[PDB]
């Protein structure tokens, strides 16, 4: 049964590392996105000053 | 953060251009009125005051 069991668990961690992937893809993009709003607030910025 | 750093410098120096033209005018026109305002009667005015001040 634990011969068994073993290849389940690993099946499941698996699955666990390619949502973690997932959702680091997603942090990274999301991040991309807020630093390009970020480098466009500065340059509004520079002609307000 | 770098390109951000790099507009921050851009708009910093023209700033501070614009803080040093804008003593340079006050002290032109501070030093051309001092020709007429310090006068050894107001300097001895000052003179007084700043003594006996405290």
């Amino acid at each position: 049964i634990a011969a068994q069991k073993q290849k389940v668990v690993e099946k499941e961690a698996e699955t666990e590392r390619k949502k973690a992937l997932i959702e680091a893809e997603k942090v990274a993009q999301v991040a991309e996105i807020t630093y390009g709003q970020k480098v466009m607030e500065k340059e509004t910025e520079k002609k307000i000053s | 953060e770098k390109r951000i750093s790099e507009i921050e410098d851009a708009a910093f120096l023209a700033r501070e251009k614009a803080k040093a033209d804008a003593e340079y005018y006050a002290a032109h026109k501070y030093a051309t009125s001092n020709k007429h305002k310090l006068t050894p009667e107001y300097l001895e005015l000052k003179k007084y005051q700043a003594i006996a001040s405290n």
